[PDB]
């Protein structure tokens, strides 16, 4: 069975956008993000547990984003990033190399990769031995988030043209970059 | 013999290459990034390569290894899975799946994956 | 470690 995920028309344009952004016109994020994604969903876990009343709900939905980020920690060097974006991956994994600590990436990465990593969670959840009823609660939670995120996306998806703001979500890449990255 | 194309991203170029399968792979699309002014004097093994190698020589089978994670990880049980099967994997470049793309007829994907809009 | 150009 396909593995169906409804993620609103507006943040799929918002990857369209990154998608664009990237790969056309040789962008790459602002890093560390203003807003991390360890901040965006302490936000949302925050928000959605005082609208809850179950116990087990409030369980499921904790369970839920403790697993989220730990997942995004695991998956984001391993299959998020566009090209281009790996050199400044490295530039990040040798600062923290230097500074003797783990790069932790939800409190480096922002919402724009948290929505990359949810775009492809059907074809990972459909890769793995995932009994039908977990697929169905992680589908329905993700879906959740997504409700949520789109009422925000003016927080989290606004000033992202860093020709015309020098604080814009992305930054230009020097063509010495781009060589390096890109060969 | 080594793949002509990086197993990650598909692109031509420099590789690393893999000694226990024939996947090649560009230095900065290995996790974590290999640096060409200091590469491994001895073999070198890709991620699924490696995860086999571990799984091998092991005294506990590749079903109870993911048990005991499972279980270990039961705080996060609904991601546990997941997080298992991410080492079994090499890394790849990120892609927009279809049904976002289709979403957009006015745009299409070029040869290298980069966003065209015509 | 083995490299290759192509
Ligand atoms: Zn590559
Ligand atoms: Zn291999």
């Amino acid at each position: 069975p396909k593995i169906s995920l409804q993620i609103p028309i507006k943040l799929k344009s918002v990857l369209v956008d990154d998608w664009e952004y990237v790969t056309k016109d040789k962008k790459i994020c602002r890093l560390p993000a203003d807003v991390t994604v360890e901040m965006v969903l302490n936000k949302y876990e925050h928000e959605v547990s005082q609208e809850l009343e179950s116990p087990g709900s409030q369980s499921q939905l904790s369970e839920y984003c403790a697993g989220l980020k730990l997942y995004f920690d695991k998956c984001l060097g391993n299959m998020l990033l566009y090209r281009l974006e790996r050199l400044q991956y490295d530039e990040l994994l040798k600062k923290s190399s230097k500074d003797q600590k783990p790069l932790v990436p939800i409190r480096i990465y922002g919402a724009i990769h948290l929505l990359r990593l949810i775009s492809v969670l059907p074809e990972l959840i459909s890769s793995t031995t995932m009994d039908l009823q977990s697929c169905q609660l992680l589908i329905k939670q993700t879906e959740d988030f997504l409700v949520w995120l789109l009422m925000h996306v003016d927080e989290y998806f606004n000033d992202k043209d860093p020709n015309r703001s020098d604080d814009a979500l992305y930054v230009n890449t020097s063509s010495q970059y781009e060589g390096v990255a890109l060969g | 013999e080594n793949e002509d194309f990086c197993s990650a991203c598909n692109q031509s170029g420099s590789f690393l290459c893999c000694d226990t399968c024939p996947k090649s792979f560009h230095f900065l699309c290995l996790d974590p990034p290999i640096d060409p002014n200091n590469l491994p004097k001895g073999d070198w093994h890709c991620n699924e390569c490696k995860f086999k190698i571990f799984i091998n020589n092991s005294m506990a089978t590749l079903k109870k290894i993911e048990s005991n994670f499972i279980k270990q990880n039961n705080n996060v049980k609904i991601f546990a899975k997941l997080l298992f099967n991410i080492d079994s994997h090499n890394p790849k470049q990120f892609q927009l799946p279809n049904y976002i793309k289709e979403t957009f007829p006015a745009v299409k994907t070029g040869s290298r994956g980069q966003y065209s809009d015509e | 470690a083995r490299t290759k150009q192509t």
